[PDB]
């Protein structure tokens, strides 16, 4: 029973670049018969199927670039993309099929990497509609920024929010290689009209200081 | 013009015991396997270490192929890690093996009405087969403490038996041609290519 | 040569049972192995087990052993994989892949079917109303409280793809689904040019389209 691991779990390399993704198989996977390593690598994107780049550890299935290439023998086996492209990213999984249970690893993440960009950030309140139901959700965006890493702090009338909040981040842009990301903060309806100064404060690489977001309720 | 002769294999007019099962050595042609597994005249094509429809572009130093005749309910026995009177005593494949087993009913040619009996497969042996052996030895088999002397009697076994075909027989009574297609690539040249490369 | 058709969609509730299908067109079909794989919601692939059709031949993971059944019926060319009781951690995903040939390469796959094990709910659209406050400006729509995944949003019937961001979706802790569309537009767009979204929810057969617009104050 056949066990992988890759690595590393993320990888972000810039554009034109080499990109090396590793595979470690618990056992070899070398038949003798024919001198070849049963081993292939898969590309996933969302939504989508996997495919098939390279089998046999180090050759290329139809529809795949040149600069996608594998080797490695034994236990240790690698994927190289070579001048990675916007289209490359992607989750990319080393396979085993030497003999069954056929396995596979727990995915390598690819990512490119830009130079720093700073958010563009909006806020917005509730809607009456919402206000109706006894919930209210205060959304803070974050548009088009790089890298990923970012605090955001929720402030109501000043204080700092905790535990009352999700965010969540889009797919890296194809053509420009950003992020953007949303932050929720929910509280009930009740809770919402008793503060005034709902802010959204935002701390990130490419802004030489804090950017913060606000409004006061009811106004415009 | 080369093209490899699969034909002269797969539909060679009479085939052959188990236990003295034949090889042909496939050599200095290409092979087109399209011609095999776009035929619709096969019930079973199990393939091991190797995909079928990916190997006409590949080439290796030798192809063997292995025909014989069994019957239905032995087809599944020609395949790696299995046990039972053919792949004991007559047709073993390795646990790595590296090709196709293909099959099909032969009825319509391979029995007759006072029943064929020039099929024979293997009984009885002192040991196992290794893989790829065979033995054609009609030696008795000595089942007791007391030894034959070449003579059949108690505890005396002639070591083959015939099949019994009869075309009115179960559905896996019958027999089954089978081809195996077994590859190997070593360290000297390749001479059996896909007709792509 | 071989294409893999797979069975549609499928919300089942928890304790039913469920037949999938997977069926090969293609000469050839007579070499091929079919294996199933699952794919949990942003998690990775898991192999599940694997079938011969000629003889039905059958390998399981150990992690699958017992929990499903992969069946297969060789005159129709057809793979299936079934549940007899579905819970709630069947909720997922399911590829299944074929290549000629065991120990070999998959090389060919479905486009996935989807399984939901869980109760359906709608969503409610809210209006992200733009601020004043030159530049360009941002709104969009808050869809909450659905189930399960996925809606699909888009802006005045399609007609606005450019500068869009949809969100992937997070559970709240109601169990329940939320998620946000925005869009960025030039800021003098908001007196004239009209701004829906379009949410669809297939599961629950809602579809709502929402006017967004300034708050007048």
């Amino acid at each position: 029973d056949i066990q992988l691991t890759q690595s590393p779990d993320s990888l972000a390399v810039s554009l034109g670049e080499r990109a090396t993704i590793n595979c470690k198989s618990s056992q070899s996977v070398l038949y003798s018969s024919i001198n070849k390593n049963y081993l292939a690598w898969y590309q996933q994107k969302p939504g989508q199927p996997p495919k098939l780049l390279i089998y046999w550890a180090s050759t290329r299935e139809s529809g795949v670039p040149d600069r996608f290439s594998g080797s490695g023998s034994g236990t240790d086996f690698t994927l190289t993309i070579s001048s990675l492209q916007a289209e490359d990213v992607a989750v990319y999984y080393c396979q085993q099929y030497y003999s069954t249970p056929y396995t596979f690893g727990q995915g390598t993440k690819v990512e490119i990497k830009r130079t720093v960009a700073a958010p563009s950030v909006f806020i917005f309140p509730p809607s009456d509609e919402q206000l109706k139901s006894g919930t209210a959700s205060v959304v803070c965006l974050l548009n088009n920024f790089y890298p990923r890493e970012a605090k955001v702090q929720w402030k109501v009338d000043n204080a700092l929010q905790s535990g009352n909040s999700q965010e969540s981040v889009t797919e890296q842009d194809s053509k420009d290689s950003t992020y953007s990301l949303s932050s929720t903060l929910t509280l009930s309806k009740a809770d919402y009209e008793k503060h005034k100064v709902y802010a959204c404060e935002v701390t990130h690489q490419g802004l030489s200081s804090p950017v913060t977001k606000s409004f006061n309720r009811g106004e415009c | 013009t080369n093209l490899c002769p699969f034909g002269e294999v797969f539909n060679a007019t009479r085939f052959a015991s188990v236990y003295a099962w034949n090889r042909k050595r496939i050599s200095n042609c290409v092979a087109d396997y399209s011609v095999l597994y776009n035929s619709a005249s096969f019930s079973t094509f199990k393939c091991y270490g190797v995909s079928p429809t990916k190997l006409n572009d590949l080439c290796f130093t030798n192809v063997y192929a292995d025909s014989f005749v069994i019957r239905g309910d032995e087809v599944r026995q020609i395949a790696p890690g299995q046990t039972g009177k053919i792949a004991d005593y007559n047709y073993k494949l390795p646990d790595d093996f590296t090709g196709c087993v293909i099959a099909w009913n032969s009825n319509n040619l391979d029995s007759k009405v006072g029943g064929n009996y020039n099929y024979l497969y293997r009984l009885f042996r002192k040991s196992n087969l290794k893989p790829f052996e065979r033995d054609i030895s009609t030696e008795i088999y000595q089942a007791g403490s007391t030894p034959c002397n070449g003579v059949e009697g108690f505890n005396c076994y002639f070591p083959l038996q015939s099949y019994g075909f009869q075309p009115t027989n179960g559905v896996g009574y019958q027999p089954y041609r089978v081809v195996v297609l077994s590859f190997e690539l070593l360290h000297a040249p390749a001479t059996v290519c896909g007709p792509k490369k | 040569q071989m294409q893999l058709v797979q069975s549609g969609t499928e919300v089942k509730k928890p304790g039913e049972s469920l037949k999938i299908s997977c069926k090969g067109s293609g000469y050839g079909f007579i070499t091929y192995w079919i294996g199933w794989v699952r794919q949990m919601p942003g998690k990775g692939l898991e192999w599940m087990g694997i079938i011969y059709p000629g003889d039905s031949e059958t390998r399981y993971s150990p992690s699958f052993q017992g929990q499903v059944t992969i069946s297969a019926d060789k005159s129709i060319n057809t793979a299936y994989l079934q549940w007899s009781s579905l819970k709630a951690s069947d909720t997922a995903i399911y590829y299944c892949a074929g290549g000629s040939g065991i120990s070999t390469p998959m090389d060919v796959w479905g486009q996935g079917t989807t399984v939901t094990v869980a109760s359906t709910k709608g969503p409610s659209v809210f209006p992200l109303a733009p601020s004043s406050k030159g530049g360009t400006a941002a709104l969009g729509c808050l869809v909450k409280d659905y189930f399960p995944e996925p809606v699909t949003v888009s802006w005045n019937s399609g007609a606005l793809t450019s500068g869009v961001h949809t969100f992937p979706a997070v559970l709240q802790s109601s169990g329940l689904y939320s998620l946000s569309s925005v869009v960025t537009v030039p800021s003098s767009s908001l007196g004239t040019q009209t701004y829906i979204c379009n949410v669809n929810h297939k599961p629950s057969n809602t579809k709502v389209d929402k006017k967004v617009e300034p708050k007048s104050c």
